[PDB]
């Protein structure tokens, strides 16, 4: 029946700089105080910053201050560093042994533009003996997140049969990777030679190419 | 002082699923426990709490499904009931000092699947540049760890000595129906010849566990 209501729910900043999340619940938490607050990155339980609404957790740095009181509370992250780049909860306990979460906020640092290093592979030999052929392009450690990659086999477009995924935002240089994967059958990889990754950034001037023909080294 | 959380696998809708949450360094007669999950790519979610004498309550969505029992010292179950695709979740449990979900110390996870597809271990291939010289002073290697079910598999590089570097990315789900996931590090590129790379790939549902070495095609 309570909301949580978190926001905003994604905010960019650079380092040195500083960002206020927000949490509404829409009845009053326990005894007015009763919120804490989380950070978590992929694969891992979420880290406690914050509990009773202003209180540092053990080992959370300074930087992170809760504030508020009944139904509104702040996380104010001050002095940004790259190793804050993550998704943050907070947490209210309640009348009746209940307990909300947020619905969270994502934190990127913002940092100067950066090109991103391209790879090509082209499929394994182990691959092509049970008929089909993955393709992967590699943009490596780039900045902003948006890139397209375009795939042309003997110069002709593909679209529908590649899928992407990317990393979180590095803690340390606050850049993102990308790969892309190219699905054919052997049968269609085997009727065409050239084989070209090309690559859309902020960071190029123009799209990039990578490119390797078929049995070629 | 940790927890660990085991048991997560992938079952059919409506198969009863216990997790069990193994303590060690603090007592069960101090501390409560709190489980909490988490659907892929979605929020933290709070299930309920086992105080010291045993006593139990939940999230109001819960409803009777799930249940906790302390059944040893250092043990704890979750037992879950009327299961559905929904249910499919990593899951936490947490050292509660009071009835507050919060806690510095928390589980690694255990995850969940609810389906009716078969398990199915991947096929581990390179990711390897023509050459050694493809790319200047610096080259690429991964693994592509394609086709299999359910989640997750785990890859490092040199039995975890090499980190940086490294990119492991999120799996995709295929039109298949079957995970593929790559993972990729950045290496020098003189050193190739002679320095060995091993990306080490687990799928522990299927029993599959596969090192392979990557390097630069011969021509
Ligand atoms: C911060 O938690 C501590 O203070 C609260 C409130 O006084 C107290 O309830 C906690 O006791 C634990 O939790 C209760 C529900 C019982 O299970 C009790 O046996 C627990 O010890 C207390 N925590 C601790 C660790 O003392």
């Amino acid at each position: 029946e309570l909301d949580m209501t978190q926001t905003p729910s994604s905010v960019s900043a650079p380092v040195g700089g500083s960002v206020t999340i927000n949490c509404q619940s829409s009845q009053s938490v326990y005894g007015n105080n009763y919120l804490a607050w989380y950070q978590q990155k992929a694969g891992q339980p979420p880290k406690l910053l914050i509990y009773r609404a202003s209180t540092l957790a053990s080992g959370a740095p300074s930087r992170f201050k809760g504030s508020g009181s009944g139904t509104q509370f702040t996380l104010t992250i001050s002095d940004l560093e790259s190793d804050d780049a993550a998704t943050y909860y907070c947490l209210g306990y309640y009348n009746g042994v209940i307990n909300v979460f947020g619905g969270g906020t994502n934190v990127e640092i913002k940092r100067t533009v950066g090109a991103p290093s391209v790879f090509i592979f082209p499929p394994s030999d182990e691959q092509l003996k049970s008929g089909t052929a993955s393709v992967v392009c590699l943009l490596n450690n780039f900045y902003p997140r948006e890139a397209k990659v375009q795939w042309k086999v003997d110069n002709a477009l593909q679209s529908g049969n590649s899928q992407e995924s990317v990393t979180e935002q590095d803690s340390k240089d606050s850049t993102y990777s990308l790969s892309s994967t190219l699905t054919l059958s052997k049968a269609d990889y085997e009727k065409h030679k050239v084989y070209a990754c090309e690559v859309t950034h902020q960071g190029l001037s123009s799209p990039v190419t990578k490119s390797f023909n078929r049995g070629e080294c | 002082q940790s927890l660990e959380e085991s048991g997560g696998r992938l079952v059919t809708p409506g198969t009863p699923l216990t997790l069990t949450c193994t303590v060690s360094g603090f007592s069960l007669s101090t501390y409560n426990i709190h489980w909490v999950r988490q659907a892929p790519g979605k929020g933290l979610e709070w299930i309920g709490v086992i105080d010291t004498g045993g006593g139990t309550y939940f999230a109001s969505w819960a409803k009777g499904r799930f249940a906790i029992s302390k059944t040893s010292s250092t043990t704890v179950d979750l037992k879950m009931t009327s299961l559905t695709a929904a249910d499919t979740a990593t899951y936490f449990c947490a050292k509660g000092f009071d009835y507050s979900a919060s806690t510095n110390l928390w589980g690694p996870g255990t995850l969940v699947t609810i389906s009716s597809a078969s398990t199915k271990g991947p096929s581990v291939f390179p990711l390897a540049p023509s050459s050694k010289s493809t790319s200047g002073g610096t080259a690429a290697l991964g693994c592509l760890v394609k086709d299999y079910f359910p989640e997750p598999v785990t890859v490092s590089w040199n039995s975890g000595a090499l980190t940086s570097g490294v990119h492991t990315f999120p799996a995709v789900l295929q039109s298949s129906g079957l995970y593929s996931l790559s993972s990729v590090v950045t290496v020098p590129s003189s050193s190739l010849g002679t320095q060995t790379y091993i990306c080490n790939v687990n799928h522990k549902p299927s029993n599959t566990k596969v090192d392979r070495r990557v390097e630069p095609k011969s021509c």
